[PDB]
């Protein structure tokens, strides 16, 4: 679950610059 | 002094070793892959510097293996190679003899960092053009260096040529093979790179080469960062959200996960007013998510913001002619034989 992880870190950072 | 003297193996030559002496041996060079020497060769009185590696002994090293391939005036030439002891006895190292080259662009950007000057565009031009010409060379061995950064670009402040070094990390990619994604220099990781994707090709030298000169222009690398998340961050902050093919380009396990739709950031409001347009454009078709939309080397040499270095009447700050820029091979054009109407000036050819 390398790829689910590393998305959810980068959604997670990508909503707080939004 | 003292000299010492070896029998070492002409990289370019047809393997015919024979005596080297050289004297004025000291460090300029410490790392993790090894120690690096100056030393003056008794002979010619050239300096050369000597980067001394571990070797298994079991097992052929890649680095020398490619370097004894390569003979380009923008990469820096292996001169000989060579086997000793040193630290840790009852080991073999291996001894590579180079050219030695005083500066690196890393270190000339950052005088002009700290003194808050720009370096002048001409110098700029002149960088990434040999840059790419070292990387259309190469490519036509299908070798990727894959570590392209301004500390691995060699500098020589009278004659302003450029030479690549820093080979450790290149590999020749084989089409359909798998390859490791933990490779590159971060900041200047291609995006493929970063999503982990194993069937990247050369053109992530491409996007490094991007991120080279979109630091030359703003004085500062373009996407920092320590972690893989943290760079994707600022690349998207500037190209913005990558779109579901864009992202299947790169890495199609990545394809849906539906991230939150960042609107792109002009290139115009990146760099300064004062960067010129040519240099913007070429940054654009550099820096792209999809890589085969990526410029190849020797489509970047023939870009409109190299137009200055074709000029007859060019010349450097200084007052000294510029470098040999003209002296494309056959090899070096195989990648597409009808740019020479346009990388060679009629005042070079004829
Ligand atoms: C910056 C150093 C310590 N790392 C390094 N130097 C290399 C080669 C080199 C080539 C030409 C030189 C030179 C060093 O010092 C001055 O001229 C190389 O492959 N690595 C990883």
């Amino acid at each position: 679950v390398e790829p689910q992880k590393f998305a959810e870190e980068l959604i997670h950072r990508l909503e707080a610059v939004q | 002094s003292k000299v010492t003297t070896v029998v070492a193996t002409p990289g370019q030559g047809p393997d015919r070793p024979q005596e080297v002496s050289y004297t004025d041996t000291k460090v300029i060079g410490n790392g993790s892959f090894g120690v690096v020497y100056q030393a003056k060769l008794c002979d010619s009185g050239e300096l050369v510097a000597i980067k001394k590696v571990l070797q298994d002994k079991r097992f052929k090293n890649r680095e020398l293996q490619i370097m004894r391939k390569l003979d380009h005036c923008n990469i820096v030439r292996l001169r000989y190679f060579f086997y000793s002891s040193g630290e840790k006895k009852d080991e073999v190292y291996l001894n590579l003899v180079l050219d030695y080259v005083p500066e690196t662009v890393y270190r000339v950007a950052r005088h002009y960092s700290r003194a808050k000057q720009t370096l002048p565009v001409i110098y700029v031009k002149l960088y990434m053009y040999q840059l790419f010409r070292s990387l259309a060379y190469i490519h036509s061995f299908g070798i990727c260096h894959r570590d392209i950064k301004p500390q691995n670009l060699l500098l020589d402040p009278d004659t302003a040529v450029l030479k690549l070094c820093d080979f450790g990390s290149a590999k020749q990619l084989v089409r359909g093979e798998p390859n490791v994604s933990y490779i590159c220099s971060r900041y200047y990781r291609a995006p493929e790179l970063i999503f982990g994707a194993t069937d990247y090709t050369s053109s992530i030298d491409v996007w490094s080469a991007g991120c080279v000169l979109a630091e030359l222009l703003l004085g500062q690398p373009i996407f920092p960062g320590d972690s893989g998340v943290d760079q994707l961050v600022e690349i998207i902050k500037v190209l913005g959200t990558p779109t579901r093919e864009q992202i299947r380009e790169m890495n199609p396990n990545y394809t849906e996960f539906k991230f939150p739709q960042i609107k792109a950031h002009p290139w115009t409001k990146v760099f300064r007013p004062r960067t010129p347009p040519e240099a913007i454009a070429l940054c654009s078709r550099l820096l792209e998510y999809t890589p085969t939309a990526r410029l190849t080397p020797l489509e970047a040499c023939a870009h409109s913001f190299f137009d200055e270095l074709r000029d007859p009447n060019v010349k450097l700050p200084n007052g000294r002619d510029t470098p040999a820029l003209f002296n494309f091979t056959t090899q070096e054009l195989s990648s597409n034989p009808p740019l020479a109407t346009i990388l060679i000036p009629p005042h070079a050819r004829i």
